């Protein structure tokens, strides 16, 4: 969550990544952020994927 | 009754009873919205107006 003053048409730009030693495969080390507002980072929040 | 201002692909005008506003794609510059590393090949696949 990023609690920052944003105001409408902004749209926020970070990148989470992990550069552990285990190295699970491409698709889910590293994820982008948009919005911020409780953003898990997917269209769902889906835990039966 | 009728106006057009722009270039190809970023172009508004009136045409017969409609009016048309086309945007480039490549205009966007969304290759520029994140650094290439940890994406190679970058496609939309959703719009909502």
């Amino acid at each position: 969550t990023l609690p920052a003053l944003v105001g409408p048409y902004e749209d926020i730009r970070a990148v989470l990544n992990y550069g552990g030693s285990i190295v699970m495969p491409r698709g889910c080390s590293a994820i982008a952020l948009s919005h911020g507002v409780n953003d898990s980072g997917q269209f769902m929040l889906d835990f039966n994927d | 009754g009728k106006g057009n201002v722009g270039a190809s692909g970023n172009e508004l005008k009136l045409s017969n009873r409609q009016i048309e506003a086309s945007v480039r794609l490549s205009d966007l510059k969304i290759f520029s919205d994140y650094p290439e590393s940890l994406g190679n090949t970058r496609q939309l696949k959703q719009v909502s107006v």
